[PDB]
RNA sequence: UGCCAGCCACCGCGGUCAUACGAUUAACCCAAAUUAAUAGAUCCACGGCGUAAAGAGUGUUUAAGAAAAAAAAUCACAAU
């Protein structure tokens, strides 16, 4: 008969989880420019995840969407479309130190 | 002779004797801090059925648990100061470290509060000397060393067949201690608290030994 | 006990020995409770207990130690290794 | 000599039993006194295994309702104005004014969580706290 | 009389709910020579160092606006059965107790 | 005597100080028997299978068995 005992309640204090900067949005191949965002300008190969930080889905998606955009001729293969180089960095790397 | 007897056997007929039922009460303990244990990831499993719950990632220890077991350490540590016998504090902590020699010193009881040295229970005769009086009782502060491991000292006085007082914090472990008492040993009201009870407990008992000594003498 | 002399062995291994004793409680002082089966390590003891005329069959090294313990009136079966400490 | 057994009994048993036995011919202080008043569970040794497959701890986590509503107050308001003093035993911090007021107007049988927030947001401002919110 | 269970639900450290961004009151019990020890009042103390402003402000005794990150600092690193623990508390000094 | 001559069920013995060969002295043990050889009696796993002998390269069904209390068939990604 005491009421001061603990209720078995979840936590209501408990934070969302963070999301990649993609969830729900919609990758599509057709759009160079956001691809373009994952690559690197020098070389043009794939950030990693470490690199990009996006939810293992969305970098699979990106890598996918990638490498289709590239043979259907969207996209270049071997260098960052030099028209995307001064669109916003979403990516951790640092080259120039 | 007989008396002596008497002098030695009175004491344990009362449950109470020195009256050490007032020296503390759970709201007491809680002001201290007491019941405030380390995060669950640190929980040591025999802890437990000590535990009230866990608050937000802490263990909070139940109080009426502490409260239960301190009475019963506390008597204990007593009627052996009572019976004139050798009481040891233990800890190796370096914070508190001159804290409890100093508390030691003041009852007239010994500390070990820096590195113990290998063989100094189990070996007695050859680190103190060609004879020695071991201690009657053990009490830990703190029942780990400073590398996280339990102190020797428990595994030793087990050995050794010496009752062990002692305060097992949410991480310690409890098997091998004679009369546990859970709580917080690691802040500083906590800490000054126990030492305190465990000083009061000691004087009021050599006191109580003096007078009915006295009384004794009087009888004839 | 263990020393470059025999000797020395023996003397180390007594007086060390007094120091763990166990106590063996006996039923009615000559037979154990009741029986036992434990595998320890790669060991298996096998005792059963007896009646009151049934003396000490057993390996002889639990004979031996029997007969220090007081355990008059045993059968014990020992089975996989014999290693003697174990 | 004694029994240095640590992990074969408590040393209560151990002691007790080697006297039964007649090797140690003094009883020793403290049994008497543990005889007298005895410790709550026998120390005897134990080894901690690792718990292992489905098996989990039973340790309870302590929430109340009071929680539920405190979450609110934060994502909202944030930590209060008057920071916090855990040293003073009866200390109420805004959080906990906010709290007794929505159980107060909880009481008068609103429903709606909308209405016992904001109501009480107000009956604060009353008393003259500033809610300085949060974006 | 007071049941513990009473007691804990009312406390303030109950009150405060998840430690994370809060605002707090400490006391320095202790000083090493930029390094202040401070007693908040939860567990165990934390450690920050004596800011550039005001430095000879601070002394034992002193009282101090923290805003409290982690309560106890403790990880399970690869390889271990249980936590670590580095017996500190994780704060941020703010100014010293604006009175 | 000296890796010779020889001995042993198994381990092993004999290279100049052999209780192990050969003989002597003493002893031990069986006894109208005593050794040796050969056949029996007894003896293997209700134990095991990561590293020791052993989980058979894979799946499905047949035969045969188990069902012994509570539920389930199903969604990013490099099957073919
Ligand atoms: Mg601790
Ligand atoms: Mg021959
Ligand atoms: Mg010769
Ligand atoms: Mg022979
Ligand atoms: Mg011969
Ligand atoms: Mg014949
Ligand atoms: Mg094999
Ligand atoms: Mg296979
Ligand atoms: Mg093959
Ligand atoms: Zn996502």
């Amino acid at each position: 008969s005491n009421e001061d005992l603990p209720v078995p309640m979840e936590n209501p204090y408990k934070e969302p989880l963070k999301k990649c900067i993609l969830c729900e949005k919609h990758v599509d191949y057709k759009n160079v420019q956001l691809l373009s965002q994952f690559i690197s300008p020098f070389t043009g190969c794939i950030y990693g995840r470490h690199i990009t930080g996006l939810c293992g889905k969305k970098q699979k998606e990106i890598t996918k969407a990638i490498k289709r955009a590239q043979i259907l001729g969207f996209m270049p293969v071997t260098y960052k479309d030099p028209a995307y180089l001064k669109d916003p960095k979403v990516c951790n790397i640092k080259y120039r130190e | 002779n007989d008396l002596r007897d008497r002098i030695l056997s009175e004491p344990l007929k009362h449950a109470d004797f020195f009256n050490l039922k007032e020296l503390f009460s759970v709201r007491s303990l809680f002001d201290a801090r007491v019941h405030l244990g380390h995060k669950a990831g640190c929980r040591h499993r025999f802890m437990e059925p000590y535990l009230f719950g866990s608050r937000l990632g802490q263990d909070i220890i139940d109080l009426e648990q502490t409260a239960a077991h301190l009475q019963l350490a506390l008597n204990f540590t007593a009627h052996v100061a009572y019976r004139e016998g050798i009481i040891l504090f233990v800890s190796r902590h370096r914070q508190f470290a001159h804290l409890i020699e100093t508390t030691a010193r003041d009852c007239g009881e010994y500390a070990h509060t820096r590195y113990f040295k290998g063989g100094l229970l189990t070996n007695a005769p050859l680190l103190l000397g060609p004879g020695v009086r071991l201690p009657d009782l053990i009490i830990f502060l703190h029942t780990l060393n400073n590398v996280f491991e339990p102190h020797v000292a428990v595994r030793d006085a087990a050995k050794m067949n010496i009752p062990t007082v002692g305060i097992v914090d949410t991480n310690c472990n409890p098997a091998l201690i004679t009369y546990p008492v859970p709580g917080n040993d690691d802040s500083p009201p906590a800490v000054r608290l126990f030492c305190r009870l465990f000083q009061v407990a000691i004087s009021r008992a050599k006191e109580k030994r003096r007078q009915v000594e006295a009384l004794y003498r009087l009888q004839g | 006990g263990k020393a470059t002399e025999r000797a020395d062995a023996f003397r180390k291994a007594k007086n060390r020995a007094v120091h763990y004793l166990h106590y063996i409680e006996r039923y009615e002082d000559h037979t154990i409770y009741h029986d036992i089966s434990l595998k320890f390590k790669r060991t298996h003891i096998k005792m059963k207990k007896q009646p009151r005329g049934y003396g000490l069959h057993c390996h002889r090294a639990i004979m031996t130690i029997c007969r220090l313990i007081g355990i008059k009136d045993l059968y014990a079966k020992v089975s996989g290794s014999v290693n003697m400490l174990n | 000599a004694g029994s240095r057994l640590e992990t074969v009994g408590s040393i209560f048993s151990r002691t007790r039993d080697l006297i039964r036995a007649g090797v140690l011919k003094e009883k020793p202080l403290w049994l008497d006194i543990y005889n007298a008043f005895p410790p709550l569970r026998e120390p005897v040794f134990r080894r901690p295994r690792l718990r292992y497959g489905k098996a989990k701890a039973a340790v309870q986590d302590i929430f109340y309702h009071e929680d539920r509503i405190r979450a609110k107050f934060y994502s909202a308001y944030g930590s209060g104005p008057k920071a916090f003093d855990l040293f003073n035993p009866n200390f109420k911090s805004t959080c906990q004014r906010f709290v007794e007021k929505y159980i107060e107007l909880q009481r008068l049988g609103e429903t709606d969580e909308e209405k016992l927030f904001v109501e009480a947001g107000k009956a604060l401002l009353a008393e003259g706290v500033t809610l300085r919110r949060v974006g | 009389v007071e049941s513990f269970a009473s007691m804990l639900r009312h406390s303030p450290l109950t009150q405060m709910g998840p430690a994370k961004n809060k605002l707090v009151i400490g006391q320095i019990f202790h000083i090493v020579e930029d390094d202040l020890y401070i007693d908040f009042g939860g567990k165990f103390h934390c450690v920050c160092k004596r800011p550039e402003v005001d430095g000879e402000k601070y002394q034992k005794g002193t009282r101090v606006r923290l805003r409290l990150l982690d309560l106890e600092l403790t990880s399970r690193f690869l390889g271990a059965t249980t936590d670590t623990t580095i017996l500190e508390a994780d704060a941020v000094l703010l100014g010293l107790q604006e009175s």
